[PDB]
């Protein structure tokens, strides 16, 4: 009944204060970044200003660290995205949030991180942290219905008519390469 | 109070050892000898390099449950792949020991076993009389069923004067059982021990059809695998349907050979369908 935004919602309000970052493990078609920027807007009044949705790459790693930094003392929280990118990166994030739970460093700040779901990510930061899965709803029609809204209405719309009716048979013969995955030796023979 | 992990093994090394598997070790020279080595032909050739296989199987089983058996109830240092093979046989999964020699097919481990002793009974009924081939080959229960495949094409090739590598293997579907007595007619050796998935093979018609529904598995008749010339160009049949056999349910990377099977339907209905032929299912009779 609670869908996801409400979920989201009601766990960032309950629980996980400050010392406890809200971890994203993200399946292929998912995006953290817009569900949490929508409630953070409920909550508090955030122009992406006081609250910053940091990207993770090679060189923008410094960066974060101020901003992490920063956002203990003032007291606005720092979303980090694609967490996995720099495997060297997390043993070194995993020392500076063991700093910061002595510490304890202004009330009402919060650190959000979404990683990829893989082997080489540090026990110490997902421990610690809340995990939260939104795993996007798996069958034909879901995943037929996500084929379409992935092409953009205005560039199909101008499309004329023949090339839009091809794209619709391609929509459903990409979804139903996906399906058959599901059904072991007897679907695909292989990953 | 549940069986341990320990007592659960020495219970089916007892079932082992009152089978005589030490005595069904096969003994290479006595058979090679049984053999003139002047008539000696492909068919022969094959269950010689399969029973090497089974006879190096038979002993890697027999000395690593005589050296567990020995490890639990006389003092010896326990090893780590001996605790791992005593593990997995609490568990009734093969072990990876095991596993690795012989056929890849997934089974539990008491009908592994029960399987591996239709292996050994399909050799020691070749043991006696090795120059009378049986009439129906049980193909299911080979090593390299593709070995075998390649032995019934070798057969040809002496009896016709024409090149090994110009014959393909074609497979007729009889309406027989194995009641038929008729033993091994020319250009073919009959066969049993194929298993249809994702279709239903038709008796009385002779032609694939539509799965039933609840029935998963249609095990197929004695099949009469001939060798045949391959055709002179490129060539599609409607009638016939190129479905692939698959050592194991698996069916990832245990490509046998493709077989050809009548159908009234379009072809195109049953490679959608995924339909396959299966050598090991745990659908066979007894």
């Amino acid at each position: 009944k609670l869908a996801f935004s409400e979920i989201l919602e009601s766990v960032i309000n309950e629980d996980s204060e400050s010392t406890i970052p809200i971890f994203f493990i993200l399946s292929p078609g998912s995006d953290p970044v817009k569900e949490v920027e929508k409630i953070a807007k409920k909550k508090r009044i955030e122009p992406g200003k006081n609250f910053f949705n940091i990207a993770l790459g090679q060189g923008q790693d410094e960066i974060a660290r101020r901003r992490i930094e920063e956002g203990n003392k003032e007291g606005h929280w720092v979303m980090l995205q694609n967490i996995h990118l720099m495997p060297t990166w997390l043993i070194e994030l995993e020392k500076i949030l063991d700093s910061y739970s002595g510490e304890a460093g202004n009330s009402e700040f919060r650190l959000f991180l979404s990683a990829e779901p893989s082997t080489g990510i540090p026990i110490g930061i997902l421990d610690r942290s809340i995990k939260l899965t939104n795993e996007p709803p798996a069958g034909l029609k879901a995943n037929m219905k996500r084929a379409w809204t992935y092409f953009s209405k205005e560039e199909i719309e101008d499309k004329d008519p023949k090339i839009k009716s091809i794209l619709f048979a391609l929509c459903f013969f990409h979804s139903t390469l996906i399906e058959r995955r599901r059904f072991g030796p007897k679907g695909w023979n292989m990953s | 109070i549940k069986s341990s992990n320990e007592m659960a093994s020495d219970l089916i090394k007892q079932l082992l050892e009152d089978s005589e598997l030490k005595n069904k070790i096969f003994n290479m020279e006595e058979i090679k000898n049984k053999i003139d080595a002047e008539n000696k032909g492909p068919y022969q050739n094959v269950f010689l390099q399969e029973i090497e296989y089974m006879n190096a199987l038979l002993s890697e089983i027999v000395k690593d449950l005589e050296e567990i058996g020995q490890g639990l109830s006389g003092l010896l240092t326990v090893s780590e792949n001996m605790e791992m093979i005593i593990e997995s046989i609490a568990l009734s999964r093969v072990p990876a020991s095991w596993q690795k020699l012989a056929y890849p097919s997934k089974r539990g481990l008491q009908s592994w076993l029960a399987n591996l002793f239709q292996r050994i009974e399909q050799l020691n009924i070749f043991r006696d009389d090795p120059y009378s081939i049986p009439r129906v080959v049980m193909i299911s229960r080979f090593f390299n069923p593709q070995s075998f495949l390649t032995a019934i094409m070798q057969v040809i090739s002496r009896a016709k004067a024409y090149e090994l590598n110009k014959l393909y293997i074609q497979t007729e579907i009889t309406k027989r059982s194995i009641e038929e007595i008729e033993g091994a007619a020319k250009e073919g050796a009959y066969v049993y021990g194929f298993i249809l998935e994702g279709a239903r093979w038709d008796y009385q018609l002779g032609q694939l059809e539509e799965s039933k529904p609840k029935e998963m598995f249609s095990v197929l008749p004695v099949t009469y695998c001939k060798a045949i010339p391959l055709p002179p160009e490129g060539k599609e049949d409607k009638s016939l349907y190129q479905c692939p056999v698959y050592k194991t349910e698996d069916r990832g990377n245990t490509y046998v050979f493709t077989a050809q099977l009548k159908t009234r339907f379009p072809p195109r209905k049953w490679i959608l369908a995924g339909v396959a032929i299966i050598m090991d299912v745990e659908g066979v009779s007894d």
